[PDB]
């Protein structure tokens, strides 16, 4: 005669357990049920338990923070606002409360972004996961893809099953030139995201909240990216560039280095989103809107200052447009991140990968790459010369973003990059009319200054023979494709044939199954050898 | 060099003894320091952290044990020391950092019983953002209008209203972005309770102000159900239906924010019992 | 049980999809029908779908469809009573068929068109309009088979029975305009009948002309209409509001005393209806006692008893908001002080079992239940009722219910009011009521980020009952327990009357520094009720004085404890007292003069709006606007009026602020009531107070012998503490030590400290200021403030300055000290150029203290300053009133603006600066702020009674602009002022025409108030002989009345025209009814209109040969049926 109804309040009850180790396990079993329970007969009990863990945002431990994160981004907010709108005594509670539940608005802000001013790292990059994940499944009303959130909900089913069958000078990674077609709905979900982050960054008395809301604002732009998203991120566009660079130049925040990268790449993906349309077809001149100029220059010249910084690390040598030693600012971040590498030194985690120097290191290059797209001959060509220098001392540490930025480099030394190469819907709609009328539609059409990079190339033709490392080596054949695209003769970097001799040599093991990640390395391979089929 | 970070660490000493108003004036005399070596974002930090650590035991004496006996005299050096940082930045450029500041002492008067010059010091922050962040503009002048309602300055509260939902419909369309939606729709339902609660005569009466009665005689952004009660509400006003405006204030409880729902409790005092007569 | 979402996506889905396959064969007629008698309240849900768009369309192209369609929404039209549903069910319902129009227009006025959505109430009126003008455009015969004879006849019953008829000219106009093509002397008894039909009704409209009405009826009959049922109890509270103001100005009203005791009779009335044995109320299970809580379901469920609850606590709080002032017979009885306070608890429960049974009640009903509750927990007398044993379970419903009441409205589900041997109730009580005081911190603080789910009308009614209620002896001493201490060891044996009287906290728990700080807010916040409980906690904090931050903290407890003595109205009592102030502005001798007399009349009105609008009401809890009160006792005692304080409160005192200030009592307080040459405040001995921190403070700080020279945060408080304790001396004696207290101190203490001077100057300066200010004392305090006025620290500066607004206030300055007046009037003027017009950059208080002691320092010596001081500085604080709001915040505006009024009323201000301040009384009058505009208007009155046809035209006219371009809260106003204004400075032929046209102009937007300016000029020409001349300016300006633009404003105008000239008594009193019936044109105002008029034309006229003229006029426009015709017609008889 059991009831499936009856561990309702058995976990109800767990959940406010003196013991955290139980509230824990039950934050655990709640997030199992809570979906199934919303979308079942029993709703009105799902909808009851979201009600019951919100509560455990004030935990003492952090594991129950991070479950209580994790359970919420489980739930899909289309189908409670569903429920949310057909709801009219759980509103009141247990006390006849007289307003609305408002559960997404209390999930995303004073849970969700709430728990990004965590003092506990872990819970900040918890919330932060939880955010990405929730940005898909918001609603709000007033919405041009979706009036109601029955249609909201329904959207979802028919975009899997419904979807019809069918099938149909390399820009860096956060550039779109193309008019890409977005959503509508996520559009404004994102946006309202954004918005909700960004105010809580200035109106900020704490330094967790802004180390937190600046990796959410960044894991945002990975996840959905500025340039593809432009509507999302405020009115091609900046957003917040301005907002992030004032934390670069502050006293405290760049001594931070897990937030200090997340800027770097927030601030070089908001800039890289305006391309297309602050191109024109001085200093820096292929930037058309002259008021992102002082932005672009003001994040390039601190790139090189830290990455100067590195170089002086790495080279431990005690501290022009990547001189730091007038800044007191800059040498405070030395001393951090000569303490960070110094204890990298006298350690052998050769599988970490969460290390805050190499990472630091890794993100400092990778923005540097990423500008360099918008930039010119003219505008670099004077401050070349540092940068390959720069780049040899954090070679050995980072060889694989190292090549990144040498290929980087070469596309504005010969003009390559993107700054030298420039010119009412219902359930009618979604459930039969829009998939009816793209499958007939289909079946109608079937009737139907180089000479500086060598000594930084040998290097890397030197570490390709001598590395494990499938990322690194398929990274040096793609500089290797390039040079040869770039018409320069294969010749001058293979002077013996030694190098193309040792790719021949690894076909031995990759195709008896000794060579651990040959599936990685034979695009690249290949392609760089029909490139060379041409070369005399 | 080293005088700084001496008076640093006598600061933070201080603080740990709780004995922070000596420790933010320590946390001034760095700045001083500061000073006399031009280190810009040392200076801010210094003074910024000693303008926090002053709102602190002004909140101490003011909310922690709310002692009749204090006069807001802590406050006093604060906005001094926040001022001095908010100066600073402007002058290195930074106009973002200097409104945040100004967002601060704002926020600390709002809750320390100064709605007035909270609203100063938030509209001061909004014009700051305004060249290079109008979303962030729009929310320190949200902070504004809140604080002029706290005030009773219905009027002033109307007029930033109408500005921020100039400035939404300017730098967010049409339809608007999302983030924008909502302070239209904010700006939408405050401007018709405000308008209604002060009723301009036609002389008074702007174009803004007049466009935006008129649509409620479609939807916008707003929602059906609010915009149904928002049209009920102008006709039964300005027909002096009081058991309607009863009815009315009732079922848009759920839907309205604490803040409108006290201007739509003026509205219907104000029908029942208009103010001016003296009795 | 809400359901499955994915059974509700095919729910929609399936109908969807069939409605498009009935579209697609419409030869079929079985499965459309289905769907309409079966799907209808869907289809219309659905109808913005492309395929049930055209299924409606289809279905309004066939007559029988278009049939079902009505049909099935007249069986389902209670499900579609949502605006939002309703909304689409006309949209769908206005494309009908032809051929159904006659069953449509039954469906719209019968079920739809009583709504009280208004936006869907004329949508349903615009569609009827137009179905019933296809009806009369069509055949004749067919229109009548839609319509039947009996079915038009009903349709038109119904409209005239209920209100819809006149709510719907138009329509009722259509249906009539089909139909017929197919076929006495005005005397006492009059008056008394006309307010018995707008007085005996449930309509709110018109309140204050309600209340007027019967308050010119007999003193005598108005017992018995008041209390005799089916009279309108919501007129109960504007009566006492219309009466009280008649009692303020020392007449004795009749409408008060009949007002008053009707309202208690009717308070006593309704306890008796309640249960005899009260039960604590719980909003939880209200199931225990069987009969008791079917006894109140039964009357808080009684829609008739509970609407009468609200409205009569709205009375009620009306009273108890004025009980105060009153006179001594017009207080509350002792008899009725429990029917009241039990009155009180069941109009709290009745809210809080409406706020179960149904949703949140209405916010004036909500408003008007905690009114009372603040109102009554302030009396001593329903205080005392409420407080005792007998009433333990009326205290725990209170607690309880307001907790309900903030927790339903502020708390969401799943979230707590704060983040982070005896019976239940009784400690649940307890808890509850230390839980609510936390709130105050962070719920119920306005303006904090907590309180915004809170409503602002709330938060001040909340603050002030929880105060109340924390004293209360049940949980008083609970209270007062910091809740740290709770979960450490402590746990007592509670024992008392009600068994939960705790002893108070040892020592040894205070020592911890989080513990104290708890126990100095819920001390501070609570007050003390008795003068043991202040000993006793007087004797606590003395116990902590025995690392340092306890010893800080505990001076500063102290401080407030012995500063909390000194409220007036009762000493220990936050909810009810605020701190004294002693203004150091004598009042003034230019009022209370033949003209000064008639100034305070006029700027009082004005002064009462400008409060309402422009005060932070911190002295009041309640949302009652005309309850402004300073606390400045007469040291002859009593609070002194409001009205008599008129410009003698502090400039630098913001409007409505009661917190301590450094200027709180002046030094002429100080020697008028104490004898002094340059106690026992609520029985509790502060002398033996004082004394002790004098000799306490003068050992702790002053003598460097020992060992250690006591640390430089506690110095710092002392002297603080000192300045502030000052205020409560009473002896020179106590003075002189306090002046030697500091005198070694500013010598022991380093000069580099800054947070240090910025007390001990002040307090030094008015130690001398009380001491004498002699040749001895002035030297070396003459250089402490010029050491102090070069000082990094701002605070420092202003409170030096602070200090020289005491040095010199009343003691005379030496001739020597002559060299202290230029060094600060110089530096008023160097540092106010920088901010004359940027102010907002700048420290607000710096400059409300800098302009203040300029207003004093020219006021009261003006020899000591040249007259460029004096000249500059009217146009010094001229720039900054004509400036922006962002300029100059309204504070500093209305400090310089009453500052002026005070300057030039008082005579000592030159001849050429008086003039000077005139002129910029007018810029100001034109503001887009009505209260800068109010506030400017008193200057400009002022500045013109004092000054008493070239300049007054000029200054007249902005008078009847305001009203025409101002809001009606502003043009009341103006309107109020305008009979006594015009009737002083203007002889009554130079304003006349001017009277008369603006209450005839397309530009003026509010003709009700103008009409009793002409009334009251009217007949104060009637009353003072002129009796000849009103009828002369009446027939000039017929002529242009009868020529109004609207023929309902035209008619309406000349009814209250005649009213204002007219000479019967009960004629001039139906003014408030015929105002408040403006736009109308029913039956009963077309006789009115012939009634007042032959008032005029019959009984009083200049001559007879003069009648002609009158005929000759209204014969212009006499159109066939109009109202004008038939006042025509029964004068030619
Ligand atoms: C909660 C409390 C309060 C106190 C302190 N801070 C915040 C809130 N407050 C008390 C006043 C109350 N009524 C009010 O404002 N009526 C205003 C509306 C328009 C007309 C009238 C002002 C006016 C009066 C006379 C002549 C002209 C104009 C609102 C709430």
């Amino acid at each position: 005669t059991f009831s499936l109804a009856d561990c309702i309040p058995l976990l109800r009850k767990t959940l406010k357990d003196e013991s955290s180790v139980t509230c824990k396990l039950a934050c655990t079993a709640v997030r199992n049920c809570v979906m199934s329970l919303c979308s079942s007969s029993y709703s009105e009990l799902g909808l009851q338990l979201i009600i019951d863990v919100l509560t455990l945002r004030n935990s003492s431990y952090w594991l129950v923070r991070t479950e209580l994160l994790e359970t919420l981004a489980e739930i899909d907010f289309r189908l409670v606002s569903f429920l949310e709108a057909k709801a009219e005594n759980l509103h009141r509670g247990a006390h006849h409360y007289t307003g609305l539940l408002k559960l997404q608005e209390r999930v995303l802000n004073n849970v969700v972004i709430h728990l990004l001013g965590d003092e506990d790292p872990r819970v900040r990059h918890v919330a932060a996961a939880s955010l990405i994940r929730l940005v898909p499944k918001l609603f709000y009303k007033c919405d041009q893809g979706q009036a109601d959130p029955v249609v909201a909900v329904a959207r979802d089913q028919s975009s899997v099953y419904l979807k019809l069958l069918m099938h149909e000078t390399r820009i860096y990674r956060g550039y779109n030139l193309l008019p890409s077609i977005t959503d509508v709905t996520m559009e404004n979900n994102l946006s309202r995201v954004i918005a909700a982050v960004s105010h809580e960054l200035i109106t900020s008395t704490t330094r967790a909240l802004t180390f937190g809301c600046c990796e959410a604002l960044c894991l945002l732009s990975t996840a959905f990216p500025v340039c593809i998203w432009s509507l999302g991120w405020h009115c091609c566009t900046v957003g917040m560039a301005t907002m992030i660079l004032t934390l670069l130049s502050s006293a405290w925040f760049p001594l931070d280095l897990s937030a200090h990268q997340d800027a770097l790449i927030l601030a070089g993906n908001l800039l890289a989103a305006s391309a297309p349309k602050s191109l024109r077809s001085e200093v820096w001149p292929a930037l058309g809107d002259r008021a992102l100029v002082p932005m672009v220059e003001q994040l390039f010249s601190h790139l090189l200052k830290v990455i100067n910084i590195c170089a002086h690390v790495l080279d431990d040598v005690a501290p022009s447009l990547g001189s730091f030693y007038h800044l007191p600012s800059y040498l405070k971040l030395h001393d951090v991140l000569k303490a960070t590498h110094a204890n990298y030194k006298v350690t052998l985690d050769l599988q970490n990968s969460t290390e805050k120097f190499g990472g630091f290191l890794r993100s400092a290059l990778d923005v540097l790459s990423q500008i360099l797209e918008l930039a010119t001959l003219q505008d670099i060509g004077k401050c070349v010369e540092e940068i390959l220098g720069y780049l040899k001392s954090c070679f050995s540490r980072e060889p694989m973003m190292a090549t990144v930025c040498v290929q980087q480099l070469l596309k504005t030394l010969f003009g390559t990059n993107l700054a030298s190469q420039f010119d009412r819907p219902g359930l009618y709609h979604y459930c039969f009319m829009a998939p009816y009328t793209h499958f007939t539609q289909a079946l109608a059409d079937a009737s139907l200054h180089i000479r500086l990079f060598e000594p930084l190339v040998i290097k890397a033709l030197k570490q390709y023979t001598t590395t494990t490392c499938v990322q690194l080596q398929k990274q040096v054949l793609d500089l290797l494709a390039q040079l040869v695209q770039l018409r320069v003769n294969y010749c001058l970097l293979d002077s013996d044939q030694v190098f193309i001799g040792f790719v021949l040599k690894q076909f031995e093991y990759i195709e008896v199954g000794q060579f651990r990640e040959s599936e990685a390395i034979i695009p690249n391979i290949f392609f760089f050898l029909v490139l060379l089929s041409y070369e005399r | 060099a080293e005088a700084g970070e001496q008076f640093g660490q006598l600061g933070r000493e201080l603080r740990a003894q709780e004995c922070l108003p000596y420790a933010a004036w320590c946390q001034l005399a760095v700045a001083r320091c500061q000073q006399a070596l031009f280190h810009g974002p040392g200076e801010a930090l210094a003074l910024t952290e000693a303008a926090r650590l002053f709102l602190r035991q002004e909140r101490d004496a003011r909310q922690r044990l709310v002692c009749p006996a204090a006069y807001g005299e802590p406050l006093q050096a604060a906005a001094s020391a926040l001022g001095a940082a908010v100066r600073l930045h402007l002058e290195l450029g930074q106009p973002a950092a200097a409104a945040a500041l100004c967002l601060e002492l704002a926020a600390a008067l709002r809750d320390l019983g100064q709605p007035a010059a909270a609203a100063g010091h938030f509209q001061r922050a909004a014009q700051l953002q305004l060249p290079q962040l109008p979303l962030a503009a729009l929310q320190a002048l949200g902070e504004a209008a809140s604080c002029q309602l706290l005030a009773r300055d219905y009027t002033g509260a109307l007029a930033v209203f109408t500005r921020m939902q100039r400035l939404a419909r300017e730098h967010g369309s049409p339809a608007a972005l999302g983030a924008f939606s909502d302070v239209l729709v904010r700006c939408e339902v405050s401007r018709v309770l405000l308008l209604l609660l002060l009723q301009p005569p036609p002389a008074k009466l702007l174009p803004e102000h007049a466009q935006t009665l008129e649509k409620y005689s479609s939807s916008g952004q707003l929602p059906e159900e609010l915009f149904l009660l928002l049209q009920s509400l102008v006709m039964a006003t300005h027909e002096k239906d009081t058991e309607a405006i009863k009815s009315l204030q009732v079922e848009m409880w759920p839907l309205l924010t604490a803040e409108q729902n006290h201007l739509l409790h003026l509205v219907l005092q104000e029908t029942i019992s208009p103010s001016g007569q003296g009795v | 049980k809400l359901g499955m979402c994915n059974r509700e996506i095919v729910r929609r889905g399936a109908l969807i999809l069939f409605c498009d396959y009935v579209c697609q064969n419409l030869h079929d007629s079985e499965h459309l029908t289905w769907l309409i008698v079966n799907h209808i309240q869907d289809l219309i849900s659905l109808s913005h779908e492309p395929p049930v768009q055209d299924f409606i369309s289809a279905v309004h192209r066939n007559s029988a469809a278009s049939g079902l369609f009505i049909q099935a929404i007249q069986s389902r039209c209670e499900n579609l009573s949502t605006p939002t549903m309703l909304k689409k069910t006309l949209q769908c319902l206005e494309g009908i068929h032809l051929s159904q129009s006659g069953a449509v227009l039954t469906l719209y006025v019968d079920r739809l068109l009583c709504t009280p959505f208004r936006v869907l109430a004329r949508m349903v009126d615009i569609l009827a309009c137009r179905r019933v003008e296809m009806l009369l455009a069509a055949n004749l015969q067919s229109s009548m088979a839609q319509l039947p004879m009996e079915e038009l006849n009903r349709i038109q019953e119904y409209l005239q029975s209920s209100g819809l008829a006149q709510r719907h000219q138009r329509l009722y106009s259509l249906l009539d305009r089909f139909r017929l093509s197919t076929m006495v002397s005005p005397d006492k008894d009059w008056y008394v009948h006309l307010v018995k039909s707008q007085c005996w009704t449930r309509s709110d409209s018109a309140l204050l002309e309600g209340a007027e009405l019967v308050n010119r009826i007999p003193a005598e009959d108005m017992n018995a209409f008041m209390m005799n049922s089916e009279f309108n109890l919501s007129l109960l509270a504007p009566c006492l509001s219309l009466g009280m103001s008649e009692i303020s100005g020392g007449q004795k009203s009749a409408l008060f005393e009949a007002a008053r005791e009707v309202t208690l009779a009717r308070v006593s009335g309704t306890v008796q209806q309640l249960p005899a044995v009260h039960h604590v109320f719980q909003p939880e299970l209200p199931a225990e006692p069987a009969a008791y809580w079917s006894k109140l379901n039964d009357l808080f469920g009684d829609a008739a008893l509970y609407q009468s609850l609200p409205t009569l606590a709205r009375a009620l709080a009306q009273y108890l908001v004025v009980v105060s002032k009153l006179p001594s017979h017009l207080h509350l009885p002792p008899e009725k002080e429990k029917d009241i306070v039990k009155f009180v608890v069941a109009t709290l429960e009745a809210l809080s079992w409406h706020l179960i049974h149904e949703q949140i009640p209405l916010s004036l009903d909500l408003q008007a239940g905690l009114d009372c509750c603040c109102l009554a927990l302030q009396l001593p007398g329903l205080w005392s009722v409420v407080s005792s044993t007998e009433f333990v379970t009326h205290a725990c419903s209170l607690i309880y219910c307001v907790h309900f009441i903030l927790e339903a409205v502020a708390v969401q589900p799943g979230e707590q009011l704060l983040s982070p041997q005896n019976p239940k109730y009784i400690t649940a009580a307890c808890e509850m009521v230390a839980e609510m005081v936390e709130s105050l911190q962070s719920v119920l603080a306005l303006g904090h980020k907590r309180n915004s789910g809170v409503p602002a009308f709330l938060t001040p009614l909340l603050r002030n009952i929880i105060i109340s209620l924390a004293r209360l002896p049940l949980v008083n001493s609970y209270t007062r327990v910091p809740p740290l201490v709770w979960k450490l060891g402590w746990s007592p044996k509670p024992g008392g009357d009600f068994g939960t009287a705790f002893p108070e906290i040892p020592v040894e728990f205070l020592q911890e520094k989080e513990v104290f700080k708890e126990f100095i807010y819920r001390i501070n916040t609570l007050g003390w009720t008795s003068r043991t409980q202040f000993e006793e906690t007087w004797a606590t904090l003395l116990g902590v004085l025995v690392r340092t931050q306890i010893n800080v903290l505990a001076v500063q407890a102290i401080t407030s404890l012995v500063l909390s003595a000194m409220t007036v109205p009762v000493a220990g009592n936050p909810a009810v007292s605020c701190l004294e102030q002693q203004p150091r502005n004598k009042p003034l001798k230019a009022l209370d003069t033949r003209f000064g007399r008639k100034l305070s009349i006029i700027r009082g009105i004005v002064e009462q709006e400008i409060q309402a609008m422009v005060s932070k009401r911190e002295n009041i809890a309640t949302h009652h606007l005309y309850q402004a009160w300073d606390p400045v006792p007469s040291l002859s005692g009593a609070l002194i009026s409001h009205e008599k304080l008129l410009l003698q409160i502090n400039p630098e005192r913001e409007l409505g602020s009661m917190s301590y200030k450094l200027g709180q009592v002046s030094i002429h307080s100080v020697w008028l009531g104490n004898s002094i040459t340059p106690k026992h405040r609520a029985g509790v001995d502060i002398h033996s107070c004082s004394q002790f921190l004098l000799e306490l403070y003068s050992r702790w700080i002053l003598p460097s012998s020992s060992a250690r020279r006591t640390p430089a945060i506690l110095i710092s408080e002392v002297v603080r503490s000192l300045l502030v304790v000052s205020d409560l001396f009473t002896e020179r004696n106590q003075f002189e030590l306090m002046y030697v207290t500091l005198t070694e101190l500013r010598r022991v203490h380093p000069s580099e400290d800054e947070i240090l001077a910025q007390y001990l100057v002040p307090a030094t300066c008015k130690a001398a200021a009380v001491l004498g200010m002699d040749k001895a004392v002035a030297e070396p305090v003459s250089r402490l403030l010029e050491s102090t006025l070069r000082s990094s620290h701002l605070p420092s500066r202003v409170g030096a300055l602070h200090g020289v607004l005491y040095v010199l206030e009343c003691d005379l300055l030496d001739d020597t000290a002559k060299q202290l007046i230029p060094v600060i009037s110089d530096y008023l003027l160097s540092n106010l150029k920088g901010i004359a017009h940027c102010v907002n950059i700048h420290s607000q208080q710096h400059v409300l203290v800098m302009c203040a002691t300029a207003f004093y320092l020219i006021e009261n010596y003006p020899l000591d300053v040249g007259p460029e001081f004096s000249a500059s500085i009217i146009q010094m604080c001229g720039v900054m009133l004509s400036g922006s709001e962002e300029s100059t915040p309204s504070i500093i505006y209305h400090c310089a603006l009453r500052g002026l009024e005070r300057l030039l009323l008082s005579e000592q201000l030159s001849r050429l600066d008086a003039e000077s301040l005139v002129k910029l009384s007018v810029d100001r009058v034109n503001v887009h702020s009505p209260h800068r505009a109010m506030a400017a208007l008193g200057l400009m009155l002022t500045c013109m009674y004092t000054g008493k046809v070239i300049v007054a035209m000029e200054r007249v006219s902005v008078l009847f602009d305001r009203i025409r371009k101002g809001f009606p809260c502003e043009a009341r106003v103006v309107a109020r002022i305008l009979p006594q204004f015009l009737d002083d400075f203007f002889p009554p032929q130079d304003i006349m025409n001017k009277v008369i046209g603006e209450f005839l102009s397309n530009q003026q937007p509010y003709p009700q108030f103008m009409a009793t300016v002409v009334y009251k000029v009217f007949q104060t020409l009637h009353s003072t002989g002129q009796s000849s001349m009103v009828r002369d300016w009446v027939m000039l300006s017929l002529s242009n009345f009868t020529q109004r633009a609207p023929v309902a404003m035209a008619t309406w105008s000349l009814s209250c025209f005649f009213v204002s000239a007219s000479t019967s008594p009960w004629v001039a009193a139906i003014l408030p009814h015929v105002i408040s019936r403006m736009g109308k044109l029913e039956q009963v105002d077309v006789n009115l209109f012939c009634l007042v008029a032959t008032d005029f034309y019959r009984h009083q006229i200049e001559e007879e040969l003069d009648r002609r003229a009158f005929q000759s006029v209204l014969e212009v426009v006499a159109a066939p049926g109009s109202p004008y015709h038939r006042l025509l017609t029964c004068l030619r008889n």
